């Protein structure tokens, strides 16, 4: 189960989940074009897409439990790039002995976990930082990158799409990037040349 | 001299039966010092206008022979946008080319022209004036023609009765696709109030939900969800998580729908009933009054503003400012142009009959 | 030791199904400094007490083992009259022989005795004290045991919400022969408020009408007359000719009856719903809210007085004074004396079953 489901990382996770035959739940913020987004993410590979309101919902919890029970499997891993209440919600959805990896904090809100998950459900919360993981792990880097390249060459993976801005010399390069930073909310930004 | 036409009735009843068009003359040469002549740019069909014609709305113009009928007749329409074409010698507040709306109800706006006084009108900025001032935007004809009833109604219901805490509190409303509901969603967004809009289900629900959220509804539910005991706790959760309370319900439907929205209020809630769908009373369980301290009250913009020009002016200026600043958009109208293909009254009759399609505006 | 009996339930349900009698011991030789022991003189059966056992009334006592049950159980009854029999070394507010009612709801009054703290009780004068104070009347057991709900309800609805001008203004109520209705007529007489009571038709109608007019109703009409389009203008005339306005409606019926009394208010009127006649929601036409600026609200005495000692005290004192002065009269209860020859819970079960006969008071 992952939050920030519309993130570029979220979109790769959904696709990799599909390629490896993992079931997944993506949690996303509600928006006016909710249906279009849900459809995109399902096509990428998310098995179910829920809103953050559904994530917060005690009433909705049993529905998720039904999905997992029907699959014969368990929710074993949570991916958190949001923090706050979102991190609470995805943790609660894990089966006992679950793991959460926090790899980002898209609001400044801390990772917040109810005491009961730790004590009674044997929940564990840990970090992920690709830069640190791969520092002295060049074989692991190479193997991972090769798989992504191969998948792209095979037509099995697509990119989290970027909004492209071309540098041509008429507007200073730093301003293109400043606009890109300011338009982060619109989606992944790529300055081209 | 000016040949005009007015949509009139001599007896109350259904617009499809009682409306006709009358040609009459206005003497634009023989103008008293305080007088003003205007041409209509457009006027909408509102439920209140229809109710007035039907005889079930206790605020209407006198019937007279002023339009050149033998049988005393009344004009139709209570709001609209006009252009000032000529003014009398003692009028300084208005001049030729100015945009104006009626200063009061019962003026008669389903017609091509009118002769009144300067104080029968309120100046709105026309698009040339907004641009000459520094504004990024000028008012459209529809925006001006529908500024006086629906946007004021939504604004005043949301601000004049109970104080919603910006960023946490909630209102709930039915008739979510109505023009008033659309204004209320936008105003809620602008003022940082959370909201639930209740709408009837339809095949294109998806489209309709998205449109309302874009306008500013925090959540949109169907009337099936409004009726559902099963769904109730989901609404409770939305409110609890925000840290606020649902303090205000806006009802223009009545019946089961009104019950449903009342039930979603936190204790000590207030409903305002501003409308009602055809023979269908406001029904509230005894338990909400006794155990939840629920209050059910009314709202009538005509009456509230009758003897309160300051509140009117102030509300009106905000709507105008938001339009000019590009922060508010209009509830869209289906525009029918009076171009001589069909007589005037049939345009309005078609408008009344096509009310279900959405808000109807006759343009000129 | 004192051997007491209490009517309990371990699970919510119909009183005929879930009530039982539990024997328990009170140690009168081991009072803590602030504790008081009381013996019940009488306690009534009210609809709220029944609803509470049924599990459909959102104010109830906790279920505990404190009466010596292995299963957590709740006591029953929310009002009653008791006599103090013993007090702890630090109690100054009460004395042996004093009469008291519970200071709060959920105390459990369907039982022979109670151990509480002094602040669990409110002193009323016993007849010896009223007489010693030079009053013409001491309170009866029924008057004391039923003082906390119905009389306070009538008084507070009439005085706490809208100010009726004595000698001019009107209230209208349905359930005109109900206990609260009959108190409201007397209080209107005492305070010089005009009133209309709406009652159900019956064979001895003219007799009931005369009896209510003697209590203090200015006019009495049937539910058929309340419904009547023909009759409405007659009512308007009464109010018009009086110089005042019908400002307040009291509703304990719902449905058509509530609609009818709301229609008879002047503009800007208030309705208080304090009860419901099984299943019937409060039904109000949209037009009243919009065009008459009608408001519909609730009244619940338990909630209003929950944390308002001063308002309770002042209201209670007025009711006591009027009883002592012979200016207020209660309806007679059917009184059933607890003997020891029949289980206490069966007495209250019979009382629940025989509710339509009249107010049931179990005495001791
Ligand atoms: O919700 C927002 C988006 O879903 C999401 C951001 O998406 P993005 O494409 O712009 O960002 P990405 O490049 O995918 O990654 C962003 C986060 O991941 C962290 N990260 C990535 C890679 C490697 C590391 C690591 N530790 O090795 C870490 C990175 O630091 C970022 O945190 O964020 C969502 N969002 C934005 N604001 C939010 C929010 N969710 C909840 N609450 C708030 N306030 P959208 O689609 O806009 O609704
Ligand atoms: O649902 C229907 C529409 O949502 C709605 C009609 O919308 P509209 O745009 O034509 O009407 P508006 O001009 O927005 O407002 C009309 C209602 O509000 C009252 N009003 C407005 C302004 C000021 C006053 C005042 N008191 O100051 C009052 C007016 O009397 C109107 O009631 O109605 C919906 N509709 C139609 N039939 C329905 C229904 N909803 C539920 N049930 C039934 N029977 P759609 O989109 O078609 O599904």
């Amino acid at each position: 189960i992952q939050n920030g489901g519309t993130s570029a990382v979220g979109k790769y996770a959904s696709q990799i989940g599909k390629l490896l035959n993992f079931n997944s739940i993506s949690v996303i913020r509600d928006r006016p074009n909710l249906d279009e987004v849900v459809a995109s993410l399902k096509e990428l590979g998310a098995t179910q897409v829920i809103t953050e309101d559904q994530n917060n919902s005690r009433e909705f919890g049993p529905t998720i439990k039904e999905w997992i029970k029907q699959s014969g499997g368990e929710a074993k891993l949570a991916l958190n790039c949001v923090g706050g209440k979102s991190s609470t919600g995805i943790a609660r959805k894990l089966n006992n002995n679950g793991l959460m990896l926090t790899y980002g904090g898209m609001s400044f809100q801390p990772v917040t976990i109810p005491t009961s998950l730790y004590i009674f459900k044997n929940f564990t919360s840990a970090g992920f930082w690709v830069t640190e993981l791969l520092k002295n792990n060049k074989e692991l880097k190479t193997s991972t990158l090769n798989q992504i390249i191969a998948w792209y060459e095979e037509g099995k993976l697509t990119d989290a799409k970027s909004i492209e801005t071309l540098y041509d010399g008429t507007k200073p390069l730093h301003e293109l990037y400043q606009d890109g930073v300011a338009n982060s909310k619109d989606g992944k930004q790529l300055i081209t040349y | 001299m000016i040949t005009a036409q007015a949509v009139l009735y001599t007896q109350h009843g259904e617009p499809k039966d009682v409306l006709f068009t009358q040609s009459f003359e206005i003497d634009d040469d023989n103008l008293a010092p305080n007088e003003v002549i205007v041409k209509t740019l457009g006027s909408p069909v509102n439920p209140s206008d229809i109710n007035q014609i039907q005889g079930v709305y206790p605020s209407k113009p006198a019937k007279t022979t002023g339009f050149g009928t033998t049988e005393p007749a009344a004009p139709c329409g209570n709001e609209g946008l006009f252009e000032v074409i000529k003014v009398g010698s003692n009028v300084s507040s208005l001049e030729a080319g100015d945009w104006v709306i009626p200063s009061h109800v019962n003026f008669g706006t389903w017609r091509t022209h009118a002769l009144g006084n300067d104080d029968d009108f309120i100046k709105l900025p026309n698009p040339a004036q907004s641009k000459a001032n520094g504004k990024p935007n000028g008012l459209t004809i529809n925006q001006g023609a529908t500024i006086s009833v629906n946007p004021l109604t939504a604004y005043l219901m949301l601000t004049h009765y109970v104080k919603l805490t910006p960023g946490k509190d909630w209102f709930i409303q039915n008739g979510g696709t109505s023009a008033v509901g659309k204004y209320a969603s936008q105003i809620g967004k602008l003022l940082n109030f959370n909201s639930i809009s209740v709408i009837r289900d339809r095949p294109n629900l998806d489209e309709v939900v998205a449109s309302l959220k874009e306008l500013g509804a925090t959540q949109v539910i169907t009337e099936d969800q409004n009726n559902s005991r099963e769904f109730g706790p989901t609404i409770k959760e939305w409110i609890k998580q925000s840290g606020g309370e649902a303090k205000l319900a806006l009802n223009c439907v009545g019946g089961k729908s009104s019950t449903g929205i009342a039930r979603k209020l936190n204790n000590n809630g207030l409903m305002l009933t501003y409308g009602g769908m055809s023979f269908q009373p406001v029904t509230i369980p005894t338990s909400l009054y006794i155990f939840k301290n629920f209050t059910s009250a009314g709202f009538w913009v005509t009456e509230l503003l009758k003897n309160n020009k300051e509140l009117k002016t102030s509300t009106l200026n905000q709507i105008i400012a938001w339009y000019e600043e590009g922060k508010l958009t209009d509830a869209k109208s289906i525009e029918t142009l009076y171009d001589g293909t069909k007589p005037l009254h049939e345009l309005y009759q078609d408008g009344v009959a096509n009310s279900k399609d959405g808000k109807q505006l006759i343009t000129y």
